[PDB]
């Protein structure tokens, strides 16, 4: 018997999983990690920070 | 001594989803122990630098 709890209490357990495949040069919609857009990927030479 | 006069940012180490409440703050150090001050900690407890 596997119990979920609801109450005021934030998830632990979690993980949406789901994959697809990237592309480049080519007008599509992402949602990376929530947030949403229209245009085309490229290779970009800016660093980030860790 | 004392904070020297510069510059320097703070970079993120880890977020904590436990969300308890929060209300008092206290501050752990490492004590000492050996023949100088014996016994239990009653005695055997130095401040150090």
């Amino acid at each position: 018997v596997l119990s979920f709890e609801l109450l005021h209490a934030p998830a632990t357990v979690c993980g949406p999983k789901k994959s697809t495949n990237l592309v480049k040069n080519k007008c599509v919609n992402f949602n990376f990690n929530g947030l949403t857009g229209t245009g085309v990927l490229t290779e970009s030479n800016k660093k980030f920070l860790p | 001594r004392d904070l020297p006069q510069g510059f320097s940012a703070l970079e993120p180490l880890v977020d904590l989803p436990i969300g308890i409440n929060i209300t008092r703050f206290q501050t752990l150090l490492a004590l000492h122990r050996s023949y100088l001050t014996p016994g239990d900690s009653s005695s055997g407890w130095t401040a150090g630098a």
